Order: structure tokens, then sequence, then C-alpha cells
């Protein structure tokens, strides 16, 4: 079962962000959807809960008020709003749905996490959104070649090489922030040489927050 | 509240990994174990602190009861390159412990390096950015040190490194130097010299601007 | 309505048996119905007048109330039907006065296989029977 969960997001400090969990196929059955969180560098904190068949909520404290957990039990999509949004908020929103009900105790249910989205990266910031630049790391019986992405903000960037049919071998590295508030990142990947100026390399870049796609083709200097 | 300590830990394959989750006060048997691998969401190993989830590879074991618990993994293999949570269900608000993770110990591989000059393009804007890359090296600890026209760089080079590879358990490394337009034409050597472990001696790689 | 549904519930010995709350091996006579603590019960109870009916939880003056069974003062007071069926809080079915209308036919109901489920095989029929005086029409689950 796979959980697929809307795209990554940024936010004014004070606004709301709505995240939506849909199952791949059909529903299936699950009695609880809830959602959990994890911080940038950090670990997992559960944020809440719902459970349709009795339409009880739970709620950790400090979402007390500013949280709403619901599912659509027609078309099997899930859903977390969270309101008054602050800086401490920025964090991978994960949802998850459980299976097999371990206890219960009015009128909530409780048990393991069966099934966890791929995560929703929610950024809070009262800075600019601003898409990257992208430039070629020219290749010089392996060869190095890759795509630098410049000066975004907020994260998160997606990179794939020739449209996904390229992943062996390449590592995209994590972003760095840079002095100046924006984000750099680099992709590599390693290739024959005998390829280099007969196989194209195009690097995929996806900015989210800026709804930027970009093609960069990557061939040795002349 | 749940405590995994230690915060990391270090183990070569084959052998076999314990990993220890404490909790405040009982939870009875109501406790889980996650795995979380690079990149991905966290997936489900251990529920009712020692059933296996459906599709989980026996060598995952989990035990205990009321505040003690241990997830084993024997014959420790390059994939399991993870962080690994608990969680108990027992009491709300459900907690979840800092997690522990792991790192598969390799056989000392020196890095791979490669160097790119800033692209024309990037170099027209007014700043210019030169790459050095470390590939697939282990252990992760490596020194990188710029150099332009011999003279040694400091304060204007930030580094990235990748999480641990779930297939070679290796690690690569990017720095970037980062200069003006003006400050990158009153130059043309530029090397970035690579310390590490696997290396008997520094390698450098290196470039002159315009070739 | 729906919170003055006990739930109070716990896996405890026999696992997974839970999940039938929400979605879906195989005789000495029951004791009267009498007042059931609330605590005890784990899902909805069925009062068969032959025709099924969900009792809620009360307090003992019979007084609704709206706390899913989680306080001492929440009970069912199922005295007056002719029998009653329930799932404890650790996955035992409660009978008293199961809802048996024919030795192969049992009053159907939201929760027959989760308190039954050894009718899961069972055929659903329309049927008509007598009880007393009175005729019944109800559905009916038979071998
Ligand atoms: C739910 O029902 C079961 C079955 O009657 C109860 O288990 C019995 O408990 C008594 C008291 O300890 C024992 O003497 C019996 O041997 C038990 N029977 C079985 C089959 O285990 C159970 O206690 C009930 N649970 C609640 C919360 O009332
Ligand atoms: C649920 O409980 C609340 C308070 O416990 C009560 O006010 C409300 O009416 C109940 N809802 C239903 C649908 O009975
Ligand atoms: C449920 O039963 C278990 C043992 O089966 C016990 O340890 C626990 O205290 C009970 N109550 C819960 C989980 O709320
Ligand atoms: C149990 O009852 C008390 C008062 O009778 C009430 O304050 C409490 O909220 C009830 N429990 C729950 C879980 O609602």
């Amino acid at each position: 079962q796979l959980l697929e969960q809307s795209g990554a997001e940024v936010k004014k400090p004070g606004s709301s962000v709505k995240v939506s969990c849909e199952t791949s196929g059909g529903t299936f059955d699950n009695y609880a959807l809830n959602w959990v969180r994890q911080a940038p560098g950090q670990g997992l904190e559960w944020i809440g809960g719902v459970v349709p068949l009795f339409g009880t909520t739970r709620n950790a404290q400090k979402f007390q008020g500013r949280v709403t957990i619901s599912d659509d039990k027609s078309t099997g999509t899930g859903h977390m709003e969270l309101r008054s949004l602050r800086s401490e908020d920025t964090a991978v929103y994960y949802c998850v749905r459980s299976v097999t009900p371990r206890y219960c105790g009015g009128g909530f249910c409780y048990g393991e996490f069966d099934y966890w989205g791929q995560g929703t990266l929610v950024t809070v910031s009262s800075a600019s959104t601003k898409g990257p630049s992208v430039f070629p790391l020219a290749p010089s019986g392996t060869a190095a070649l890759g795509c630098l992405v410049k000066d975004y903000f907020p994260e998160p960037v997606t990179v794939s090489w020739n449209s996904g049919a390229l992943t062996s071998g390449v590592h995209t590295f994590p972003a760095v922030l840079q002095s100046s508030g924006l984000y750099s990142l680099s992709s590599v990947v390693t290739v024959p040489s005998s390829s280099l100026g007969t196989q194209t390399y195009i690097c995929n870049v996806n900015h989210k927050p800026s709804n930027t796609k970009v093609d960069k083709k990557v061939e040795p200097k002349s | 509240e749940l405590t995994q300590s230690p915060a990391t830990l270090s183990v070569s394959p084959g052998e076999r990994a314990t990993l220890s989750c404490r909790a405040s006060q009982s939870v009875s048997s109501n406790l889980a174990w996650y795995q979380q691998k690079p990149g991905q969401a966290p997936r489900l190993l251990i529920y009712g602190a020692s059933t296996r989830a459906t599709g989980i590879p026996a060598r995952f074991s989990g035990s205990g009861s009321g505040t003690e618990f241990t997830l084993t993994v024997s014959r420790l293999e390059p994939e399991d390159s993870a962080v690994y949570f608990c969680q108990q269900y027992y009491r709300s608000p459900l907690t979840f412990g800092g997690g522990t993770k792991v790192e598969i110990k390799r056989t000392v591989a020196a890095p791979s390096v490669f160097i790119f000059p800033p692209s024309d393009e990037q170099l027209k804007s007014g700043t210019a950015s030169v790459v050095c890359l470390l590939n697939n090296f282990y252990p992760r600890e490596a020194k990188v040190q710029w150099k332009v026209d011999n003279a040694l760089q400091s304060g204007n080079s930030q580094e990235s490194v990748t999480e641990q590879d779930s297939k070679d358990s290796t690690y690569s490394l990017s720095s970037t130097l980062t200069l003006s337009k003006a400050d990158y034409e009153k130059h043309k050597v530029y090397a970035c010299e690579v310390t590490h472990q696997g290396l008997s001696s520094p390698v450098t790689k290196s470039f002159n601007r315009g070739e | 309505h729906i919170n003055s549904t006990a739930l109070n519930c716990n896996e405890s010995l026999n696992t997974g048996w839970l999940a039938g709350l929400f979605y879906q091996g195989c005789p000495h006579y029951p004791r009267p119905c009498g007042i059931v603590p609330a605590k005890s019960v784990c899902g909805p109870v069925y009062c068969f007048t032959p025709s099924p009916v969900v009792v809620g939880t009360t307090d003992r003056s019979g007084a609704p109330t709206y706390s899913w069974g989680a306080n001492d003062t929440d009970v069912f007071v199922l005295n007056n039907w002719f029998g009653c069926t329930w799932m404890n809080s650790t996955g035992f079915t409660k009978v008293c006065g199961g809802p048996w209308i024919t030795p192969r036919c049992m009053v159907d109901y939201p929760y027959r296989l989760w308190h039954y489920p050894c009718t899961i095989n069972y055929t659903i029929f329309k049927v008509r029977m007598y009880v007393g005086g009175v005729e019944h029409r109800l559905e009916a689950a038979c071998n």
C-alpha cells in the first residue's frame, strides 16, 4: 500500500496549510488516519489523528485548537489543516494509516502505524521565494559530471537525470544554506568516459515552491 | 517518553546490532520499531514489542516489555544503514524515541576526486562557483583544502556530504569555493587538495582558468 | 447518540479481534439481563425484540450519557426484548437473556460477524416469525 501526499509548501507565518494524503489504488481497510512531523535535522513528533467511523480526534498539546485532521472515506483522501503557522512548524509532515487497532478508550483507538506517506516539507518563513539557477558541472574509464543548483528558497529541489532513465551513480547532495540566506546544492553522476559527447546528459531540476522546472544539458566544454 | 541511547551506532556487516529503547513509565508491550532509510519515509519493523510486521526479514527481532526494549538486527547488511525509532501506543499522547542512527562499516575506500571549473554562464553573471567532488569514500572523515595560485583559501568554501549509501556503504562529499567574477579572473590555477585515510598521500586535482 | 457507545477495548491476549469493530475453532443457559457496567464493554450493545436494537450507555437512572462508557457511572440497563449480546473489553462475546430465532437461523445485525464469527458463511433471508402473538419481520442469517 502506498500513501501519496501533496507536494512541498511554503507559507508566511500566521497563514494556514492543508496537506492531503491519497491512496495509490483504491481505498483499503484502515481505522485511523494520523499525522507525524519531523523537523529538518531532528526526530519524529505526533500531531494528531482521527478515527472516522466514530468521528473522534486526538491532538498533541502543541497543536490544540489549530489543527483539523479529516478523512474522506469515499475517496480515500485524508487531510491535515494546520493553522496559525509559526516558523517552528517547518518540518516534513507525514501521513500515517493504521490497520489493526490494539486498544480503545473513549472514543479513540490506538496501535502501530502500518503505512506512511512519503512526506511533505512545509516551510514557514517571512522570506521571499526564489527559484534556482542551474549551471552545468561539465565533465573533464569513469568521468563525473553534474548540475549546480544555486540560489533558491526555500527547500526542497529534486534532481533527476535523463528524465529518470539515469539513476545509478547519482549523488544529489544535501542543500547548504549560504550566507545570503539562499540554498545551493549539486547533483553529480559518474558515467563511462567513452559516453562523453555521444550520450546526452540532462539534469531535470524541480523547485515546487516557485513552480520552476528546468532542464539543463551537460556536455564537455569546447 | 522514550529514550534511545546511544544516539549513534557503527557496526560491521555480518555482525549483530542491538538497539535500546527505555520508556520513562510502563508501556506494557505497546511498542513499535520503525526504520527510516535516507530520504525515505519510516517503515514499520516490529509491533507489540516483538511481532515482526509483514514483509520484514526475520533477522529483525524485537524483545522487552514494561520499560526496557531491544531491537536486534542479526547479520547486518549495507541496506540496514538507517535511523531506527521506537514508538509507544500505550497512552496518549503518542511519543517516539529520538532515534539511533546505524552506520554500516566497510573497508577503507579512498575518494575518487573531480574538480569542476565555474561555467561560462555563471561567471558572466558576476560569480564563480568552483566545485570539488570526493566520490564514494569511507570512512566519512575527509579534509578538503582549496588553493588558488598556491595560496591556501579560508572562509570562502562550503561542504556537503551525502548520507551513507545503502548499497556500497560509502559517502560522497562536495566542496564549493565561491568567488566574485573579479577575484576569479585575477588568478589562474585552481586546485583542491584532498586528505583521506585511504590515500597514502594527499590527492590534488586542479585546472588552469582558460585551459 | 454515537458517543453513547462504550469503547473500552484492549486486545490483550487474543490479537487482531478488535479490527472487527471497523471491518471484517468452530452450551449452558445464559443468565437474565441486568445492569452491565459500561467499563467492561467494547463496542455497541445489541438487544433483540427479536428485531435488533442498539442500547446506549446511561447512568443507573436511565438518563443517557455521552462519554463513550469511560466513567464508573456509565452502565447498560438491559433488564426489561428477549436477550442481548456484546463484546467485552478483552474480546469475549457476552450474552444475557446468541440471538438464535431457529436452531440454524440467527437475527442479523451490523455486528453479528464480529460477535459470532462462526456464522460468517451464513446466508441472509427476509423472514417472518411469531413471537408470542406478535408477527415480526426481520432479516435472519441461516446455515
Ligand atoms: C471478558 O470475558 C472473559 C470470559 O468470561 C473474562 O475472562 C474470565 O475471567 C475470570 C476472572 O478472572 C476467570 O476466572 C475466567 O477463567 C476467565 N475466562 C477466560 C475464558 O479467560 C474476562 O475477565 C472478561 N473481561 C472483562 C474486562 O470483564
Ligand atoms: C458527543 O459528546 C459530547 C460531549 O461529551 C456531546 O455534547 C455530544 O452531543 C455527543 N455527540 C453525539 C453525536 O451524541
Ligand atoms: C491492556 O492489557 C494489557 C495486558 O494485556 C495491560 O498491560 C494494559 O495495562 C491494559 N490496558 C491498556 C493497554 O490500556
Ligand atoms: C467521566 O466523568 C467525569 C464526571 O462524571 C467527567 O469529568 C469526565 O470528563 C468523564 N470522562 C471522560 C473521558 O469524558
